[PDB]
RNA sequence: GGUUGCGGCCAUAUCUACCAGAAAGCACCGUUUCCCGUCCGAUCAACUGUAGUUAAGCUGGUAAGAGCCUGACCGAGUAGUGUAGUGGGUGACCAUACGCGAAACUCAGGUGCUGCAAUCU
RNA sequence: GAGAACAGAAAUCUCCAGUAGAACAAAAGGGUAAAAGCCCCCUUGAUUUUGAUUUUCAGUGUGAAUACAAACCAUGAAAGU
RNA sequence: AAGCUCGUAUCAGUUUUAUGAGGUAAAGCGAAUGAUUAGAGGUUCCGGGGUCGAAAUGACCUUGACCUAUUCUCAAACUUUAAAUAUGUAAGAAGUCCUUGUUACUUAAUUGAACGUGGACAUUUGAAUGAAGAGCUUUUAGUGGGCCAUUUUUGGUAAGC
RNA sequence: AGCGCCGUGGCGCAGUGGAAGCGCGCAGGGCUCAUAACCCUGAUGUCCUCGGAUCGAAACCGAGCGGCGCUACCA
């Protein structure tokens, strides 16, 4: 068993996901995707850090998963648990198939579950402090070895997780036109209705600092 | 009441016709009614629609074309006591006298008047109108109901038999006329003679003056204020008949404080819609008064 | 083969008219017992009840060829045969019941 | 195993529009067509009397018989190494008209217009139409239009 | 204001469900011809329960519609023999009410001992002039916002009218 | 220009919540002898236009409304794609040359038009 | 969703919302809302005479289907079907 | 191969203009179907626990669902939308306009339908380019094991499969 | 690996669309000094699981779990 991901690699197949034509397929090794403090705000965490992709390739569901771990190991000894928030990007939709006389009904069982990754796709985000560059980087580096092609860090300059580089976040957060949801923002837009507009975002459409 | 609908429901809706939505139409029936025999290229299929409110009927023809349906003659229940009857003018008299008198006036108008004169000997049997040999065929219109019940004794059945008997060829069978009955399977002429002239509306009035004075008072004030006598019924429908025979021309209003008064005058109550500065300053005033936190 | 087929046929066929047969006729010598001798009943209870287990047998038998064996002509007769199988298990059933009744069992008790 | 029967891979093709479902309406059941005529198949769902097959669907022929609710089409199609002629029995529902046709039609009106001017007065005809040719010396005005000296970006990541 | 959006009756259900067929349900039916002076209809089932004891296209219920004066009669006997006091649960949020009342002896006729008891609901509609709006077949149309009566509307016109009471909600 | 009858395109027309509607017309409305239909004159049928009411329907307007429609040098000449190379790269794939060219997004605007006939301060 | 004795999660009745999220004998895919669904009424056109056309295709056969013509009928007030 | 009828306005493995048709690539899921990550706010006369409880259409907290507004990722047998490339037709003399002849068809009707007579229309006879002759028939051979390359693509770990 | 069968009370087994039984065990009483045997009774089930068709099944149709049996040959 364990047929290797060199073999299972570059995507030569449609997408053959779980539907109701293709039933009793095993289920994937990763169960969470969302990791650290996962209820902190973007006020907590401004700077994001992505490892992306160079290679259209598929990455298993086990590569995800151990991957996931190392990095989550390295940066809670070193930073601790709630120094971070790590958000894993691609979801194994992905049966591949396994084939174990000749040719002959050569159509295979169900074997795996993989994450088919297209170029400049992001594979793993992590939002942090500014001060925890370092770590978050090294423990993405981690994330690199295990997982296989080619892949970058990319220093994203968009507050947290969410859009809207830091400057313009910024000027958002001083209007009054952001609001604190769990885990996320919810924005001022200028075509809702007024009344409830009025109810939602008091602090734009009051005089406050 | 939290049944808002949703905005993908509202998406995924689709309308239906207008006619339909505003549930005037059946879009099976009228497209039964005028989709054309497709060798015959051009000729409209002529509908003799006839359609009651509460206080009128209204009789007309009317082709079908791209642009829209056009008309080719129309009669009215309210143009009625211009010829005979000022009272009674949504009873199935005023009907059968609305189809007698579009049949006039379409043929009048046709030119097929010096023929096909119809009955002029209203008798309450059942006839079509037969083709006179070496000349020029009956009309022929097709009965739109629309939307109302194919009941036995219906007003729309009485216009039908009124345009039959004045001369248009409608086809039809004598199982909706009254006095139908099923059982024998034939048709009363007396009973339809009887109702021609309003036998119904009449032994009504006799039956109310015998019985109970206050309600034959209150039904009928307008018959008391005329001295229209219970059994003058059929003469007053008779001399109708006669008026429809004579004079089957349209003859409009006199037309007082013309089109363009009534366009400037009679409704400046229509609320103008505002633009969109006037809109931006409602906003910014709902703004101002909204303005805190309370 | 279809042949080979054909001739299991005619053979199930053949055992299940003599079971059929050999069944009836325990049925008859059942029902004129004389029944002051319940020992000769019991016996021929089991004896009946051994005789409708080989019907069941051979019932299961048909079920299966008429389910997948593409028996090909003969649907009739095997359905006829399986109504005289099940007409014989309901026979069965009724005097199997009929001797289990205890005279003062509850069931007996509510309704004669 | 194989299936070719009369509506197979046709899901798509005999699909409805987008909220467009429902009754089909009454322009295209009064629009007249006669003998010699051209039309579009595009088939309607809706009906499913007198449909075409789906070789015929988005195809252009000339209607050359017509009858108590259908049209007789004339197609040509390519089977082996020749055009085969085939006459298909199609409803108004399913046949529309060609506007290919009726902007020939007010071509030809415009035409005849154009050469009747041009007899009465007697030069310059210029009937037949001239495909798009080479542009001619033009002028342009640098008098407020400087023109803004452009140079390629650098490469900035935005994710 | 309230020029003639004044509530009226609609129409009053009278319905018994015996739950099973033949003798019981031929009684009902006739407990309901002198009830309510007119031919009731007999309502079938849909589906089989087995702990129900019904079954599929079996006739089980028996209905009557009245409406009008007589509704008006029957549905003063029904409050009077329920002692004018009903439940807020008792008035639903559409502003039709209705109650069940047991041992139908306590109004009108007497016993006719080749018949016998039938408790039976009452159901009871309200719509203010003008529902022939939604009703009829030509031009249909659903009613306005300040119409479609509510739970307080209804509940006013069985306290103003009847000196009725209800109860804690 | 309002309204009615018949319609064409079938949401710029729909939906939600309020407000207004002179006149006329629709409408709600009043009644059960007759034709007719229902468990029920509620629907339908018939009769009256009388006893009344614009409360609803309908029409129109409002809403930083939802939806829908139109446009943008808004995204974006981006994604994708036809043709070409003894181009690059271990490969996966990616640039370039001659061409075509989106969708979502964003922003702005709009919220029925019209035909035949009749009628209306 | 809100209600009504027994009656409850599900019996019957009533109202509101409900673009189809149901049903249309069966596989699946289309189509259908004053219907192509459900209920009721009447029927036998699931009839006769042969031709033409479409699919598979050799433009052969079989099967299935389409549009007519000449009759005789069914239904409906009728157009029609 | 034999030819035959004409060389007399015919046709293009082509483009343009105009008009259709399509549901792939892409895109989308705070759009329908199906899958799926995470919190937030709520609702229980109506899920399971505990606490204050005698219980209550009582109260507090915990956890599951249901709803609302969001979020992350997807679909050969999902889709509002939607290419590029391929694909149908038309670009006239067998055409257009005017007038009036036939009919047992059609129309209420000399109303239309189809085919016509007699006139009018040209400078280009109605886009480009090229035609190497165009069209038609008869008869008969061999063949009916294929293989490779670019691109698209199915099964397979892959294969000079 | 394929094909076929089976799965029902504590155990061994029947069971057809109106729907759960056989025998031995188990429980209570009796008989007996007592226990068996015998007599009179009573109770006993997630019908392997999950989903669907049907107005409804354990049965009909599909997915898996578990246990058996047959074939796996020519070199
Ligand atoms: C110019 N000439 C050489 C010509 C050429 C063609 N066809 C071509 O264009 C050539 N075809 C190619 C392009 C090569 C395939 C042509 O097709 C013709 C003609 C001549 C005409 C002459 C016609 C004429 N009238 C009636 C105008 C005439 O005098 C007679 C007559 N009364 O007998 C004709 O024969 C004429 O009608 C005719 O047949 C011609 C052509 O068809
Ligand atoms: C398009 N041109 C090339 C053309 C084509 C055809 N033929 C067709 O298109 C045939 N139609 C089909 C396709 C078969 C249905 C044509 O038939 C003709 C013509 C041209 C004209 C030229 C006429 C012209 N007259 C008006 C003065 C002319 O110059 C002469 C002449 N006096 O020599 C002609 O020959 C002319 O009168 C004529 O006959 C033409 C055609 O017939
Ligand atoms: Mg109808
Ligand atoms: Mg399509
Ligand atoms: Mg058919
Ligand atoms: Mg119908
Ligand atoms: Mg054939
Ligand atoms: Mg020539
Ligand atoms: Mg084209
Ligand atoms: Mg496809
Ligand atoms: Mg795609
Ligand atoms: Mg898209
Ligand atoms: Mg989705
Ligand atoms: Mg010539
Ligand atoms: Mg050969
Ligand atoms: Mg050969
Ligand atoms: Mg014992
Ligand atoms: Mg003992």
């Amino acid at each position: 068993a364990r047929r290797p991901a060199r073999c299972y690699r570059y995507q030569k197949n449609k997408p053959y996901p779980k539907s109701r034509y293709n039933r009793a397929v095993p289920d994937s090794k990763i169960r969470i995707y969302d990791l650290g403090k996962k209820k902190a705000t973007v006020d907590e965490f401004p700077l994001c850090v992505h490892l992306v992709s160079n290679e259209l390739e598929q990455l298993s569901s086990e590569a995800l998963e151990a991957a996931r771990i190392c990095a989550n190991k390295y940066m809670t000894t070193v930073s601790g648990r709630d120094a971070f928030h790590l958000r894993v990007r691609v979801h194994p939709f992905h049966v591949l198939r396994i084939n174990k006389q000749g040719m002959r009904g050569a159509w295979g069982k169900p074997h795996g579950l993989a994450a088919r990754v297209d170029i400049g796709q992001i594979i793993f985000s992590v939002r942090t402090k500014d001060s925890n560059k370092d770590v978050v980087v090294e423990g993405l580096r981690r994330a690199r070895y295990k997982f296989p092609g080619q892949q970058k860090i990319i220093l994203s300059k968009k507050w947290g997780f969410t859009n809207l580089d830091r400057p313009e976040y910024l000027k958002k957060r001083e209007a009054g036109e952001v609001k604190d949801d769990g885990a996320f923002v919810k924005f001022l837009s200028k075509k809702g209705s007024l009344e409830n507009n009025i109810r939602e975002f008091p602090e734009y459409f009051a005089a406050q600092a | 009441q939290k049944d808002a609908k949703s905005s993908a429901y509202s998406s995924r809706f689709q309308t239906p016709f207008r006619r339909r939505r505003e549930g005037k139409t059946d879009y099976y029936q009228r497209k039964r009614l005028v989709t054309q025999h497709k060798a015959k290229y051009n000729t409209p299929k002529y509908r003799l629609v006839v359609r009651f409110t509460n206080k009128d009927i209204i009789c007309q023809i009317i082709s079908s074309t791209i642009t829209g349906d056009v008309v080719l003659a129309a009669a009215y229940s309210h143009e009625l006591p211009r010829y005979g009857i000022t009272h009674g003018l949504t009873n199935w008299a005023a009907a059968y006298a609305t189809g007698l008198l579009i049949a006039r006036r379409t043929l009048q108008k046709l030119g097929l008047d010096e023929t096909y004169k119809g009955v002029e000997e209203v008798e309450g049997e059942y006839e079509l109108t037969e083709a006179v040999e070496d000349g020029p065929r009956p009309f022929k219109v097709f009965l739109d109901i629309g939307l109302q019940r194919t009941t036995t004794g219906a007003r729309v059945f009485g216009a039908l038999k009124g345009a039959s008997d004045g001369g248009l060829y409608v086809p039809h069978s004598e199982n909706r006329f009254p006095g139908w009955d099923f059982e024998t399977e034939e048709i009363d002429p007396e009973l339809l003679r009887s109702y021609i002239f309003g036998g119904h509306v009449s032994q009504y009035m006799e039956e109310l003056a015998d019985d109970d004075e206050e309600r034959f008072s209150e039904l009928f004030k307008g018959y008391l204020a005329d001295d229209i006598d219970a059994d003058s019924l059929e003469d007053i429908y008779t001399s109708a008949h006669e008026a429809i025979r004579a004079d089957p021309a349209f003859k409009p209003t006199e037309k007082k404080f013309t089109k363009e008064q009534y366009a400037a005058e009679s409704k400046k109550y229509r609320q103008t819609k505002l633009s969109k500065e006037e809109r931006a300053a409602r906003v910014a005033a709902k703004i101002a008064a909204l303005a805190g936190q309370q | 083969s279809q042949r080979k087929l054909q001739q299991d046929i005619d053979k199930l066929l053949k055992k299940v008219k003599e079971g059929i047969e050999d069944f009836d006729d325990i049925y008859e010598k059942f029902q004129s017992t004389d029944p002051s001798n319940s020992s000769h009943r019991e016996k021929l209870e089991s004896d009946l009840k051994r005789e409708i287990k080989k019907l069941q047998k051979h019932r299961d038998q048909i079920k299966t060829w008429l389910s997948k064996e593409d028996v090909k002509d003969k649907q009739s007769v095997l359905m006829t045969n399986r109504r005289l199988i099940e007409n014989g298990m309901e026979r069965f059933k009724s005097v199997e019941k009929l001797m289990k009744t205890k005279q003062f069992s509850k069931e007996a008790l509510t309704n004669p | 195993g194989k299936s070719h029967g009369y509506r197979s891979r046709t899901r798509y093709m005999f699909q409805r529009d987008f909220r467009k479902h429902g009754a089909v309406h009454l322009s295209t059941y009064l629009k007249v067509y006669k003998v010699g005529d051209i039309v579009d198949i595009k088939a309607n769902g809706s009906i499913q009397k007198g449909m075409p097959h789906k070789f015929y669907q988005g195809k252009t022929g000339v209607v050359y018989n017509v009858t108590k609710s259908s049209v007789g089409v004339i197609i040509n199609k390519m089977v082996g190494n020749r055009y085969l002629e085939k006459r298909l029995n199609l409803r108004v529902e399913h046949i529309k008209h060609s506007k290919c046709r009726q902007e020939f039609l007010e071509r030809v009106k415009a035409n005849a217009a154009k050469r009747a001017e041009a007899k009465a007065q007697g030069v310059a005809v210029q009937l037949k139409r001239q495909p798009a040719q080479p542009r001619e010396s033009r002028i342009v005005s640098t008098e407020g239009n400087v023109p803004q000296t452009l140079a390629p970006v650098p490469y900035e990541t935005f994710i | 204001q309230n020029p003639m959006r004044d509530l009226k009756i609609e129409k009053l259900v009278l319905n018994i469900s015996v739950g099973e067929s033949g003798d019981r349900l031929t009684r009902a039916s006739k407990v309901l011809e002198q009830l309510s002076g007119q031919t009731p209809v007999q309502s079938k089932a849909r589906y089989t329960v087995r702990t129900f004891g019904i079954r599929r296209n079996e006739k089980i219920a028996v209905h009557v519609t009245v409406r009008g004066p007589k509704a008006e009669e029957i549905l003063e006997r029904g409050l009077k023999v329920k002692e004018y006091q009903l439940r807020d649960r008792n008035f639903s949020a559409t502003g039709n009410f209705g109650f069940g009342i047991d041992e139908h002896i306590d109004l009108g006729i007497k016993y006719d001992p080749s018949i016998g008891i039938f408790g039976m609901d009452f159901y009871v509609v309200m719509n203010r002039p003008g529902a022939r709006v939604t009703r009829r077949k030509r031009c249909k149309g659903t009613v306005g916002n300040s119409h479609k009566t509510t739970k307080e509307d209804t509940v006013s016109w069985f306290k103003q009218k009847y000196d009725a009471d209800v109860l804690d909600k």
